[PDB]
RNA sequence: CCCUUAAGCUUAGUUGCCAUCAUUAAGUUGGGCACUCUAAGUUGACUGCCGGUGACAAACCGGAGGAAGGUGGGGAUGACGUCAAAUCAUCAUGCCCCUUAUGAUUUGGGCUACACACGUGCUACAAUGGACAAUACAAAGGGCAGCGAAACCGCGAGGUCAAGCAAUCCCAUAAAGUUGUUCUCAGUUCGGAUUGUAGUCUGCAACUCGACUACAUGAAGCUGGAAUCGCUAGUAAUCGUAGAUCAGCA
């Protein structure tokens, strides 16, 4: 099945794995507690300056935070 | 026995266990001579066991991985030193007049965007 | 020294060191040993006699020709002599290569700065 | 000679990353809607009090939240307002749906809608004096940490116009982990093209 | 043109690639990239606020 | 280059071969340098700039490997 | 750097030779940072001096270094109210630290073709006086070891 | 102060790191343990009286110090105002102008190419050094239009673009310090400049409208003027996997 998790925030993946572990914990099944991954990043530099305005440039980028669950229980008491 | 060796230095980190009886250090089933490139030191990634008065002490079954070769050693320095410490409870408060036990001493920086080389930038042509 | 007109150097070995001679040199000299028992002996004066007639009338009977095909230069040049390139764009002109005849330095066709 | 925008730095620390959304694949066309109906508070609706918008679909599940400015003069009767708003919200194709409502209050506390407000009624040959240090006191003297405001483009008169900053000591710009905020005033009328500064603690 | 070349780009010059990505509401045809469909001075102002998610000014 | 399609024109090459059906020369007046060529060029000039006329070129079994106008004078020295 | 008082700031260590200065001159020598390659000259290029030199390069370092090593200087140091330099104490930091590096500016200096043998010819007419790597230093030791200065100065 | 690395409780202790199990070509199949920061939500710190007093006027020194020097490198942080400049030209401008030309179609042409004198970023100017070769390490973009494995086309400006498809997982010789084939100081097997042959592949068309190149044209060259280049740790010496930008190429 391998569901996925994604996110951009620091708070809101943590929440994935974990809500998506409970969510099947909340009843009957040896479902998979939580496993957390990495913080990744996605980049993007360019030039601020309106001109020809260089070397003073302060990096900008965004973070890409992605997740990884297993539900390690096919169930009929907490699936959807 | 000897668990928890362990080390690090320079983003290249290594894991050294060490063994109840002799003493012989082995990377990635290999030697402490054999795995690093040449680099005639192959004594002194376990002078943590010259600076310790006994050097046969614990054989290792240790594990490598990293980027390249220097930051993979040198890290070692504690390969022993930490194990070591552990099992010889004794080694904080003996081991620092020569400085062994526990070291950590440098680490990297960020490559500058828009400069040559981080602090390498820009250079003038002329005036 | 034989192979065509003469080279002479000694002490180093004769399997690249045809370099000087027009067309070809070292990098195929040495790239093009196909031949009975012609290599690199580092006694250029010494060890040959007859191997040089065969590895010889190769060279004879290498049609891919070398010196001989030092003309194909003044002979592509001659087709182009109707201002079109390599002779009329390019010999015609006074220009540089490198298609950047001069923003960088240039000496083997304009040798004075 | 720079105290640049804590609109820019001050997000998902305090107050936190805005426009929420990933989406699986379809990555550049959910944005190429979004400008669009996230600044169609500010386009459709004049440029009223937004004091900040947000996007928010994966799942083909669209919601928004919006302040909806200050409620009740735009709406009216009954709810025959916003029943069409969502008519030119949704019909581009399913774009922008459910765009809900919590209502925001005291015009004189918070610069998003100070920004255009006293983007208007300085310019009208008035002493634009008396009137930038009215809306400088209404919303120093409720209580803030201060809100420094003042016009930084064409005062005056006659011609040759400078950037007066007429500003009233403190309000922070530095507390690195709380918040300071630029809501902006780009009008002008009969002269030239003007500009004003804002600058408030909550 | 910049203010009359925004069809002459996004309509079709009839070969694979004569589309040269420009900010989806401007006309700078320099500095722009295609999954953001926008520019430096045409693009910033979203992640001031949030209008861009996860966008710290440093520390990568 | 490549091999496999030389570029013959479209347009341009109808206009030679339906223009070539006597000896009577009209070229090319296309002040256009894109072309490519067959081995029936029959004895005529090109037009291979485009400054205020049209350019005679080279005819009779000129540059062989190329596709274009390779000869035809714009400018030189000064 | 408002204050100073910096030292060498390494713990000398070396390999299989017993010493603590063929590790403070194997870094100096090293052209283009190559560990293993000085590492390979001072145990095999290092070791075979006497065969082609004359003598080897073990317990014979301390007659390249005490038999070439300079004592007065030569810094502009204005006194009084002339223009007159004035020398500064051999200290162990100042003498033998900058008074080691006698084998790389040395290396491109004898003409014996094999610049690797010409490396190791550089114990040879040199470990003594009136050589090609002391002639420097006749040159400016010999200068002021009579012509005496300012001794209340402050260096 | 929130953050980039940091003994760390750990935790993803599955694709993770491999003492415990030898079921481990990167399909870390594995315990679904760890063995340890490690894969961050990083968490600590600090003048900490400090061992001292300056005779005291606070501080700071340092006894070695918590795993990181006195704010933890310190990332981000930017006094008034000087600067008629930074934008009328990539952006938005108050301002008036050619108006079948200054726009305009592809273009002829052209911000590379002369008749020259200087600024440019490194590889130039052999006795551990090329044309040349068996060939250790992966960082980190990636990739829904991409990279090529172990094997490999190794002649480049890549290709079948075939298999794992966000810690991993593809560019894998990444280039050197690892044995160093090869050319004993003649412009000499150092050369990739022009007088030469021209080429990897994606173009609606290389004559003046870039390349660097291998087929190797063997030139600039042998330490430096009136005229020039990193600097107390891995930053640079040298390159380095590649590519953001985009149908060629840093």
């Amino acid at each position: 099945i391998r569901i996925r998790l994604k996110a951009y925030d620091h708070r809101v993946i943590d929440q994935s794995a974990e809500k998506i572990v409970e969510t099947a914990k909340r009843s009957g099944a040896d479902v998979s507690g939580p496993i957390p991954l990495p913080t990744e990043k996605s980049v993007y530099t360019i030039i601020r300056a309106v001109h020809k305005y260089k070397d003073s440039r302060e990096q900008f980028e965004q973070r890409t935070h992605k997740r990884l669950i297993d539900i390690v229980n096919p169930t009929p008491k907490t699936v959807d | 026995v000897e668990y928890r060796g362990t080390g690090r230095r320079k983003n290249s980190v290594a894991r050294v266990r060490l063994v109840p009886g002799e003493g012989n250090i082995t990377v990635n089933n290999r030697d402490v001579r054999e795995y690093l490139p040449f680099e005639s030191l192959i004594l002194d990634l376990n002078q943590p066991f010259d600076v310790t008065e006994t050097k046969g002490n614990y054989d290792v079954l240790v594990n490598v991985h990293g980027g390249g070769f220097t930051g993979q050693a040198q890290a070692i320095r504690h390969g022993i030193a930490r194990a070591l410490l552990e099992a010889d409870p004794e080694y904080r408060g003996s081991l620092k007049r020569a400085g062994l036990l526990t070291r950590d001493p440098r680490m990297k920086e960020r490559k500058k965007p828009g400069l040559k080389a981080a602090r390498r930038s820009p250079q003038f042509s002329k005036r | 020294a034989r192979i065509a007109g003469v080279d002479i150097p000694r002490e180093k070995r004769v399997v690249i060191s045809l370099t000087y001679i027009y067309g070809i040199g070292t990098s195929t000299a040495q790239k093009i040993l196909e031949e009975a028992n012609v290599s690199a002996d580092t006694r250029v004066k010494d060890l040959t006699d007859d191997e040089l007639g065969r590895i010889r009338e190769v060279v004879d009977g290498y049609k891919v020709e070398g010196d001989l095909r030092r003309e194909t230069n003044l002979n592509i040049k001659r087709l182009m002599e109707i201002s079109s390139y390599r002779g009329i764009r390019h010999r015609r002109g006074l220009p540089v290569r490198g298609q950047k005849t001069k923003n960088n330095a240039r000496t083997r066709k304009g040798p004075v700065k | 000679g720079q105290k640049i925008n804590p609109i820019g730095l001050r997000v998902g620390i305090i107050r936190d990353w805005e426009a929420k959304w990933y989406a699986e694949k379809d990555f550049a066309s959910l944005l190429h809607e979004d400008l669009k109906i996230r600044k169609f508070i500010d386009n459709e609706l004049k440029e009223a009090s937004v004091s900040h918008v947000e996007i928010e679909r994966a799942a083909n599940r669209i919601n928004i939240a919006i302040h909806t400015g200050k409620p009740g003069m735009v709406i009216g009767k009954g709810g025959s307002e916003i029943e069409k708003l969502r008519n030119k919200l949704n019909a581009l194709t399913d774009k922008k749906v459910h765009i809900n409502v919590i209502e925001i209050k005291k015009v004189d506390l918070d610069a998003r809608l100070v920004a255009e407000n006293i983007a208007r009624q300085l310019e009208n040959r008035a002493s634009f004096r008396r009137v930038q240090k009215q809306a400088i006191t209404r919303a120093m003297k409720l209580g803030a940490k201060g809100i420094k405001t003042q016009v930084s483009g064409r005062l005056g008169g006659a011609d040759i116009a400078r950037a007066e900053q007429y500003s009233e000591g403190t309000v922070p710009l530095h507390t690195l982990r709380a918040d300071i905020d630029y809501a902006h005033a780009e009008a002008d009328t009969t002269y030239g093209k003007l500009g004003v500064k804002v600058w408030i603690y909550r | 043109a910049k203010t009359s070349m925004v069809a002459k780009q996004q309509k079709k010059q009839k070969y694979a690639v004569r589309e040269y990505t420009r900010c989806e509401r401007c006309g700078r045809p320099h500095s722009v990239y295609r999954k953001f469909k926008l520019c430096r001075i045409c693009f910033r102002e979203l992640a001031y606020k949030g209008q861009i998610p996860g966008v710290r000014k440093a520390s990568w | 280059s490549i091999k496999k399609g030389p570029f013959v024109d479209e347009h341009l090459m109808k206009k030679v071969e339906a223009q070539e059906g006597s000896e009577k020369k009209q070229v090319i007046k296309t002040w256009s340098r894109r072309s490519t060529i067959f081995p029936n060029f029959i004895g005529h000039t090109f037009a291979v700039y485009d400054g205020r006329k049209h350019v005679p070129v080279y005819v009779t079994e000129d540059m062989v490997g190329h596709k274009l106008g390779e000869f035809a004078p714009t400018r030189t020295f000064k | 750097p408002r204050k100073g008082s910096v030292p060498k700031r390494d713990v000398l260590p070396d390999p299989i030779h017993n010493s603590k200065l063929v590790t403070k001159l194997i870094n100096k020598i090293m052209l283009d940072g190559k560990r293993g390659t000085a590492q390979r000259i001072l145990y095999s290029a290092f070791d075979l001096v006497e065969q082609r030199s004359g003598r080897d390069a073990l317990e014979v370092f301390e007659e390249a270094i005490n038999n070439i090593m300079p004592v007065l200087e030569v810094k502009a140091r204005r006194v009084g109210g002339s223009n007159y330099q004035v020398p500064v104490e051999v200290r162990p930091e100042r003498r033998t630290t900058l008074g080691l590096r006698w084998l790389v500016n040395y290396a491109r200096l004898r003409g014996e073709k094999t610049m690797e043998d010409r490396l190791a010819n550089e114990i040879l007419d040199a470990a003594n006086n009136t050589g090609g790597a002391v002639k420097k230093r006749e040159d400016t030791h010999k200068m002021a070891e009579a012509n005496k200065a300012f001794a209340h100065y402050r260096w």
